[PDB]
């Protein structure tokens, strides 16, 4: 996360880490059960194995990862991560919501920010945070972001950020949560998915659209 | 029309004549249709505090 905050303790309970074999962070995720992780399919070819890591470590069962994901667009940029053994609740440990989709997108996704939060990096050309970070960015108009993107914008995508200001979702966040608070409670709306950098002038943070996948992510809940 | 008001007054997700409230899986609906209340110490969506 380049600029925002550090998350006081307790205060981004959701946020999971990928870990490679050497428990090096190199992806987020968002903790939705006790058996379920969501995360990005594009994470899935960052290291040849990988374990979740909350606040405990937690090895992976099923890989469940949309079929329709492209690596040339980020398209369906999705996957859900079952767990051999199930998350305990405790503090900095908890689920975000799924919300209704039809709510979502007439009330969530209509809100005028969400949060994005991780460990990863502090500067495009910098290092990664040792402590969890956040960052409210704004939603952002679907036509501003086509006209901002030298790269396609799918309806499986949203943008969300700052136009000049530098703060942005950075290398080492993507897979993680994007969140939208509604009265006090936290619903999940995005997974960190890709950019032109970070927090580069005339671009924005793009968002895997959570709302196009509710039914696909219940499926794979069982 | 009448969710598009102050979320007809339902603390989580609202759906239309008149408002029915409802909530996400660890909450129950409260007596009086609106608000949502947990059942466990962890329910989604909260800070833990
Ligand atoms: C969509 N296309 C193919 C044109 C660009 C993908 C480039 N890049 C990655 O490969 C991922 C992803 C990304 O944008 C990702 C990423 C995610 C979000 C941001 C941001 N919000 N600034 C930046 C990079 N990188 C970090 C770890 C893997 C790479
Ligand atoms: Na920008």
């Amino acid at each position: 996360i380049v600029g925002g905050q550090e998350c006081k303790d307790g205060e981004c309970p959701w946020q999971a880490l990928l870990i490679n074999e050497e428990n090096e962070g190199f992806c987020g995720g968002t903790i939705l059960s006790e058996f379920y992780i969501l995360t990005a399919a594009h994470c899935l070819y960052q290291a040849k194995r990988f374990k979740v890591r909350v606040g405990a470590v937690h090895e992976v069962e099923v890989v469940i990862k949309h079929n329709r994901f492209t690596k040339e667009t980020y398209d369906f940029d999705i996957a859900v991560l079952r767990l051999k053994t199930p998350i305990t609740f405790r503090m900095n440990v908890a689920p975000a919501c799924l919300p209704e989709r039809d709510w979502a997108e007439s009330t969530l996704m209509t809100q005028k920010t969400g949060i994005v939060s991780g460990f990863g990096r502090t500067h495009e050309k910098g290092e990664q945070s040792t402590r969890l970070k956040m960052l409210e960015v704004p939603y952002v108009d679907r036509n501003s972001c086509k006209l901002s993107s030298s790269f396609i914008i799918t309806q499986n995508m949203f943008c969300a950020g700052y136009d000049t200001k530098q703060e942005d979702a950075c290398q080492g966040d993507s897979g993680g949560p994007h969140v939208t608070r509604f009265k006090d409670t936290y619903f999940v709306t995005g997974i960190v998915s890709w950019g032109e950098g970070c927090a580069r002038k005339g671009k924005y943070g793009i968002y895997t659209k959570v709302t196009a996948f509710l039914k696909w992510i219940d499926r794979s809940m069982k | 029309k009448l969710c598009s008001l102050d979320n007809g007054d339902c603390d989580q997700f609202c759906h239309e004549n008149s408002v029915v409230c409802s909530c996400a899986r660890g909450y129950t609906l409260a007596d009086n249709g609106k608000a949502c209340i947990p059942t466990g110490p962890y329910p989604c969506g909260k800070q833990t505090l």
